[PDB]
């Protein structure tokens, strides 16, 4: 999707003066929508990778 | 102006020229006395403390030794870890030597060090081939290769070990080597065979054999007996004549 | 005796360097900011103004 | 500065720039204290180690009392001979010192009544729990604990007391996770 | 002045053993612009890279070796050599110290009384893929007989070439003596 | 020193012989009094220059061509 | 009832895996009072065990009560800092539980045969 | 003691080398120290605690990472250590970033040491002056009887040393390097054990490395410094 | 903590000669069981029942030992060895000194009676 979305914004950088102003905001709201997506990936944590074997954090408390 | 160019010769500075060099003559052991004693009255501490385990202790040159029994390892090693006098956490190392001269012929050592209190003891048991020593893996996790090399070069069996097996030998090797009746060579060598295509062990054969050259050891006796070094609050008491 | 050991000099050595030196070196980091967006932005006018003018070269053409 | 830097090129044998290079070098250097750590040729290891004049009159070094002529018997100085002898103390010595006492504090009789009552220790007749129960306060606190009735610590020969260094002395800045010991 | 229970004066912590706290984002004599840029625009890195570029223009260390060789001293063990007096007659006297001190059992002596009356071996052999050079035997040599050369360029295509013998030794020590006697010149007060 | 002036005023010190040699024996251009000859025919050098470093002062040109 | 014995998250101390630990006095003074009840009820009065920890205990726990400062406390205590006082503590406390169900006071269990314990010092033998 | 004593031009060459290699250390702590990638492989890496690093058995960088003062060229001086001034870097945080600063710190304190060594070098014999130990010299060799006859003795059967046993340490580079001898009042040791400071730490690989992906297994095998030869022995 | 590996057995002597059956009986069947497992992990030239065969022999060997701590130890190196073959610790040249029979025959004069053995000095 993302490479998707960067070969999209090709027939924009090829029609940037014919769309004049009009093509510009629309594809802002293009790459805002797009960043929504991003902003997602990044708030899940979806390509970090996990541990298993954590380290123990626990306290030691004894039972009198 | 100052550079490498210009810099000081420092061999041709005058030296520090001594006429007569003077050192005393000291014995080394003199330097000792009073840690000796120290330890000596820590041990009869353990001693008292523990009748049940310690068989004895002995104390030579800032090592002391505690002696004790295969049944009495894992309670005197709890008390030598966990007691607040005597808080040996490091272990350093576990050995055993072959004393085929004694019915039970193995004595597994152990190395213990405080961080704490900067001290060091020992600790002594025995055992035979067949009959094992309680693993202290419980109590330090780094006594597992440890035991596993007393394993493997002498054939002590530590019980409740979790993962007992040769760690320096050979995969299939037959033996443990530091046995005295184990010879230096082996009993068995390595190499390629071209017709099988493959590493085979043979049978030991040496071009040069074994020198061993320990028939020219001293028909006079060495070194004489020692110095008693012992305090006099450890002596036992001669009684007064009359 | 001693007659021919290799000894010290008699005021010792001039003292070595064993303690860190790394020294701390170049400008403080917002003078390199503002360098960048100055040569950006000079960058930006130089590019923005090239624009116009092939603008005005393709009405020509 | 401190005792441990930091200190100028041209105090350190090694082969530098000179003329208008070392002009640049010290204006394109992190640190023009730095050094190019090829050794000064005329200065490093010249004369050669096979060719020293100082071997022409080296003789074997000596110390006083061990080179004399005259008052220097070896026996006075055989140490490995003098070697301490290897104490061990089974549970019968323990409470012979301890039901009797020691050559520093007796509590033995004396004559052959002495002599027996040792030998009823080193053969099984008075025990070790025994003799702990049969012991005053004045022999454990004392003999067995301390003067003040606490166990004695793990003794250490040479006692080292630590002290931390911080701030312009220290090796490491205060950010950095490790710290200087003396 | 102190009683201590299962404890010494040595191990009390010192004064400052008790590191202060950490340091929250709060508490910073930094900007976050500074710090921004330090992270953008990679200044350790670039610091690493011009000291890697500055070693570009200072001299090689590299010696061009067949044609310069490195520094040998005279203590330097290296291939091994039997001496001879200036007389032409050889300094080994069959004494086998140099067989027992061998920790590696490389040398092999046999001897016997020879024609004219004289103590001297009629086999010197050394294994070189025994011998761990140590120099062990040349310090046991009470007549500078068996010696270490500063050589090591003796390196071979066969095995059977390192099992050095009596002539190979004899002949080595008639090829080497210069060397050995710069060598002798200059360790000899020393050992 | 690892710089060009070096090589170029060595080989105006050694010829362009001596040049073609070196360049093909060592690799590198040296100049160097001559110090001796041994009983193989191998010429020993020794140099004076700044620019030598440590351990690159002597060196040895050898008569034959499989050198050893 | 429980009590904090080490804190292994929080504000680090300069040892790894120890941490900072809130009111380390009254968990002190927890331990010490368990460690004397266990003893004083599981052991005999005569043992040198018994004698030895309890006097150990008594004195830490006067310092531990008089004194408020924790400083003051790890310079009169000869043994780290306070957190690992606790852990000493509560060491003892699990060793006194073991030397109950053993019984170290008790005479020697198993006594050495007589060709143990001689190592080449008897003048005759090599 | 020593083989032989020094040779004559030494301290000069040794202090010629130590006044030059801080910088050598200085440039390897610009490539190293303060580098985000350096710090990414070794910053919470290895970590491994004070309770856990004194029960696998740790020692040296290992252990003084982890929080520990503990030196035992200063808690149970062996040679002149107690004649020589030298600090001892410990770090918190158990990590090999720690272990890092802490040799190089190590490094540094070495060059310290170097120097008041090469300073405060005595006049003497490197060896005991007793010949039923150690070699006599040649010319005396050559000259006096006994000294022979000790020659003779030392470099065929050699010394015999008293009976008993020991078990004494150093603070090796790689931490605690001891050797357990056992003396049966012969010429040759009855038993010598080596405690190898590399055995303990890959021993305790399984505990430091649980968790870790493979990039940090390799340095967690670089910061204990495993040699193999002390490893297996 | 330091985990064991894979097939470890931790080390416990049996008071009892009955029980020790069972875990000997045990490690029987696991040998056979792990049988083929040998032979695809070492590049093995004979059959499966070879090695089963060549298994009970080995169990044979030790089949009238009646002291029990001997058979202990036993026990524990058979476990040892099963261990280090199962997990492919051994390579090919280790695990084929138990099996010396299949490799070829190893020459003509193969002594058996006194006269062979003195002709060729092994009497
Ligand atoms: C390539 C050559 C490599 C050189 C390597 C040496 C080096 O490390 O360079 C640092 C070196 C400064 O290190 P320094 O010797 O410690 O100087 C301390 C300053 O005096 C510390 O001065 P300051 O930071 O406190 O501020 C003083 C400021 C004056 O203060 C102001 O007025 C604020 C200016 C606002 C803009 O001076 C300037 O602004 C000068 C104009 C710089 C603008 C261009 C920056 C690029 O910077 C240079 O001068 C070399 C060129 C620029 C840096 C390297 C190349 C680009 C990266
Ligand atoms: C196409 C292939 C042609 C290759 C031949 C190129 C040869 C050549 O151009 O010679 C120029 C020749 C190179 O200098 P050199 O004769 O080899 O140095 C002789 C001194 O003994 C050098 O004295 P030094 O050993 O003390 O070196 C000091 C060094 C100091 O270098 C630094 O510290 C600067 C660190 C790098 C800064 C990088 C900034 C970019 O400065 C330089 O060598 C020049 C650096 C530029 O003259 C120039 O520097 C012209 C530069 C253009
Ligand atoms: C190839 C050229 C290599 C250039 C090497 C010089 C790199 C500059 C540098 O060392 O970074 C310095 C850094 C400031 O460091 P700092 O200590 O935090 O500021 C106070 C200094 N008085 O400066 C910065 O914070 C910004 C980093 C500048 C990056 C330069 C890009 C080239
Ligand atoms: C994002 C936020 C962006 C806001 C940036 C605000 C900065 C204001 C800077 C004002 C500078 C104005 C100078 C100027 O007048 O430029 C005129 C020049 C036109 O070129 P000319 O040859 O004269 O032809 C004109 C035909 N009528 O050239 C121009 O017309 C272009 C001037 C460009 C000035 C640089 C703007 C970019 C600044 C950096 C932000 C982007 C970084 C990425
Ligand atoms: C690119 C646009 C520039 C943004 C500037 C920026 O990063 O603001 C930083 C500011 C924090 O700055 P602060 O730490 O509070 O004070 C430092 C004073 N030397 O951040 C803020 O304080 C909030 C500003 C939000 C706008
Ligand atoms: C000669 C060529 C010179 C260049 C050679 C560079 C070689 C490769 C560099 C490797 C990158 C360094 C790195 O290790 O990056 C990873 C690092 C991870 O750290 P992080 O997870 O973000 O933790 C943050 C808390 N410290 O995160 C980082 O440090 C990444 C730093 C950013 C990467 C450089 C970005 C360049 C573009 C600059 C944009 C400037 C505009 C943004 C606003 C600037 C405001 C000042
Ligand atoms: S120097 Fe070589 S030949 Fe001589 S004893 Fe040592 S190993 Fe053997
Ligand atoms: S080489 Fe020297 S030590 Fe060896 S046998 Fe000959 S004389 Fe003796």
């Amino acid at each position: 999707p993302f490479d998707l979305e960067i070969s999209t914004l090709l027939p924009y950088v090829m029609s940037i003066y014919l769309v004049s102003n009009y093509g510009f905001t629309i594809v802002l709201l293009f790459l805002l929508i797009l960043i929504i997506g991003f902003v997602y990936e990044i708030n899940t944590n979806a390509l970090k990778i996990n541990k298993h074997n954590k380290p123990n954090t626990d306290s030691l408390i004894y039972k009198l | 102006a100052p550079s490498w160019e210009n810099i000081k010769d420092i061999r041709l500075d005058p030296k520090v020229h001594v006429d007569e060099v003077y050192e005393p003559i000291v014995n080394p052991a003199d330097r000792y006395l009073q840690h000796v004693s120290d330890l000596h009255q820590y041990a009869k501490y353990i001693m008292a403390a523990l009748p049940k385990y310690i068989q004895g202790f002995s104390v030579w040159k800032d090592e002391l030794t505690l002696h004790v029994a295969p049944s009495a390892v894992i309670p005197v090693t709890t008390f030598l870890r966990d007691n607040t006098s005597t808080q040996y956490k490091s272990i350093i190392d576990i050995t055993a030597v072959d004393y085929p001269s004694r019915e039970n012929r193995f004595e597994v050592v152990y190395n213990f060090l405080s961080v704490r209190h900067n001290s060091r003891i020992r600790l002594k048991t025995y055992a035979t081939e067949v009959t094992p020593v309680p693993s202290i893996t419980c109590l330090y996790e780094g006594a597992n290769w440890f035991e596993r090399e007393a394993y493997d070069m002498y054939g002590v069996f530590f019980e409740g070990h979790p993962d007992l097996r040769r760690i320096m030998t050979d995969y299939g090797f037959e033996g443990h080597p530091l046995r005295k009746d184990f010879p230096l060579t082996g009993y068995t060598e390595v190499r390629w065979d071209e017709e099988k295509r493959r590493v085979v062990y043979e049978p030991l054969e040496l071009t040069q054999a074994f020198r061993n050259f320990s028939a020219g050891s001293t028909a006079w006796e060495p070194v004489g007996p020692g110095r008693d070094d012992r305090p006099d609050s450890f002596k036992l008491p001669t009684p007064k004549p009359e | 005796p001693s007659v021919g050991q290799d000894l010290p000099p008699v005021g010792g050595y001039e003292p070595v360097q064993w303690r860190r030196n790394l020294p701390a070196r170049g400008f403080r980091p917002l003078v390199y900011l503002a360098a960048l967006c100055g040569i950006c932005g000079y960058g930006f006018y130089r590019a923005l103004g090239g624009i116009q003018e092939r603008r005005e070269l393709k009405r020509e053409k | 500065m401190l005792p441990g830097g930091p200190v100028p090129v041209f105090k350190k044998y090694t082969v530098g720039s000179k003329g208008i290079w070392e002009k640049l070098r010290v204006l394109l250097a992190i640190a023009p204290n730095r050094s190019t750590g090829n050794p000064i040729v005329p200065l490093y290891r010249v004369p050669t180690p096979g060719s020293r004049p100082e071997a022409n009159v080296y003789q074997d070094p000596s110390s006083y009392p061990t080179n004399d002529i005259a008052e220097n018997p070896y026996w006075k100085r055989d140490h490995r001979r003098a070697y301490p002898q290897t104490a061990f103390f089974d549970q019968k010595t323990v409470t012979g010192l301890l039901e009797l006492g020691s050559e520093a504090t007796p509590r033995i009789a004396d004559g052959e009544a002495g002599t027996k009552a040792l030998a009823n220790i080193a053969n099984g007749g008075v025990s070790f729990t025994q003799a702990l129960g049969k012991s005053s306060k004045d022999v454990i606190y004392g003999e067995v604990l301390t003067v003040n009735g606490l166990p004695p610590v793990a003794p250490t020969l040479a006692p080292k007391q630590w002290k931390i260094i911080e701030g312009e002395a220290a090796i490491y800045p205060k950010g950095y996770p490790c710290r200087t010991f003396h | 002045i102190n009683i201590y229970a299962g404890g010494s004066a040595a191990a009390a912590p010192p004064a400052g053993f008790r590191i202060h706290r950490p340091a929250t984002w709060e508490e910073s004599e930094e900007g976050a612009l500074s710090k921004a840029t330090k992270y953008f625009l990679l200044a350790e890195m670039f610091r690493g890279l011009y000291v890697v570029l500055e070693q570009f223009f200072r001299a090689p260390y590299t010696i061009y070796y067949p044609f310069e060789k490195g520094p040998v001293s005279p203590r330097f063990r290296g291939e091994h050599a039997l001496r001879r007096y200036p007389s032409g007659e050889e300094r080994c006297i069959a004494c086998k110290l140099c067989e027992a001190i061998c920790p590696a059992l490389a040398i092999t002596i046999d001897a016997e009384e020879r024609i004219d009356g004289s103590r001297r071996t009629t086999k010197y052999d050394i294994d070189m893929t025994k011998c761990i050079y140590c120099g062990y035997c040349q310090e046991s040599c009470p007549v500078d007989a068996i010696v270490e050369t500063p050589n090591v360029e003796y390196a071979t295509e066969t095995r059977e070439e390192l099992l050095y013998n009596k002539e190979k030794l004899l002949a080595n020590g008639d090829k080497w003596e210069l060397e050995l006697q710069y060598a002798l010149d200059a360790d000899a007060p020393y050992r | 020193s690892s710089s060009l002036y070096r090589v170029l005023r060595n080989a105006w010190e050694v010829g362009p012989r001596s040049y073609w040699k070196q360049l093909n024996s060592i690799g590198d251009t040296k100049s160097g009094r001559l110090v001796g000859t041994d009983i193989y025919g191998n010429k020993f050098y020794e140099t004076d220059h700044q620019d030598e470093i440590h351990l690159r002062t002597r060196y040895v040109e050898y008569k034959e061509k499989d050198y050893d | 009832q429980s009590v904090l014995v080490q804190m292994r998250e929080g504000t680090p101390i300069g040892l790894t895996g120890i941490y900072q630990h809130p009111n380390p006095r009254p968990a002190l003074i927890a331990l010490y009072e368990a460690t004397l009840k266990e003893l004083q009820d599981k052991h005999p009065k005569d043992s040198v065990y018994r004698q030895s920890i309890e006097n150990l205990t008594a004195h830490r726990k006067q310092i531990v009560e008089d004194n408020e400062v924790s400083e003051v406390i790890e310079n009169k205590i000869g043994a780290g800092l306070i957190e690992e006082v606790v852990i000493q503590a509560h060491e003892e406390l699990e060793l006194a539980k073991k030397m109950s169900e053993w019984k170290p006071w008790e005479e020697l269990e198993e006594k050495p045969l007589e060709d143990q314990w001689v190592y080449f010092n008897k003048k005759g033998v090599e | 003691g020593v083989s032989q004593d020094l040779p004559a031009g030494l301290l000069d060459d040794i202090y010629m080398w130590a006044t030059q290699f801080g910088d050598r250390l200085d440039e390897i702590e610009e490539l190293l120290t303060d580098n985000r990638i350096w710090k990414l492989r070794t910053v919470n890496i290895g970590t491994v605690t004070a309770q856990d690093a004194l029960n696998l058995g740790l020692s040296g960088p290992m252990l003084r990472g982890s929080g520990i003062p503990f030196d035992i060229r200063k808690n149970a001086p062996y040679d002149a250590y107690d004649k020589v001034d030298f600090d001892v870097p410990v770090g918190m945080n158990g990590d090999c970033y720690d272990r890092y600063l802490i040799r190089m710190a190590e490094f540094r304190q070495s060059l310290r040491i170097i120097e008041q060594c090469c300073n405060d070098m005595p006049a003497g014999a490197v060896k005991v002056e007793d010949f039923k130990i150690n070699s006599p010299p040649r010319n005396l060799m050559k000259e006096d009887m006994e000294a022979l006859i000790h020659h003779f003795l030392l470099y065929t059967k050699g010394y015999s040393v008293p009976p008993g046993e020991t078990y004494t340490a150093i603070e090796a580079p790689k931490g605690e390097m001891g050797v357990y001898v056992v003396s049966d009042g012969s010429e040759r040791p009855y038993k010598c054990k080596i405690r190898a400071p590399g055995f303990a730490h890959l021993g305790a690989f399984d505990h430091i490395a649980r968790g870790h992906f493979l990039p940090d297994a390799v340095a967690i095998i670089g910061t204990m410094d495993l040699v193999f030869g002390e490893v297996d022995r | 903590a330091i985990i064991a590996t894979a097939f470890a057995e931790t080390v416990k002597f049996s008071g009892s000669k009955q029980e020790l059956q069972k875990r000997t009986l045990a490690l029987y069947r696991q040998f056979l069981r792990g049988a083929p497992t040998f032979a695809d992990l070492y590049e093995v030239q004979f059959s499966i029942p070879t090695i089963r065969t060549k298994i009970r022999q080995e169990f044979e060997r030790h089949r009238f030992v009646d002291d029990l701590s001997i058979q202990n130890v036993l026990y524990a190196k058979g476990h040892m060895e099963y261990q280090e073959c199962i997990n492919f610790w051994k390579q090919q040249a280790q695990f084929l000194k138990y099996f010396p029979e299949e490799d070829d025959i190893q020459g003509r004069h193969q002594p058996s009676n006194f006269v062979d053995k003195f002709l060729k000095n092994r009497a």
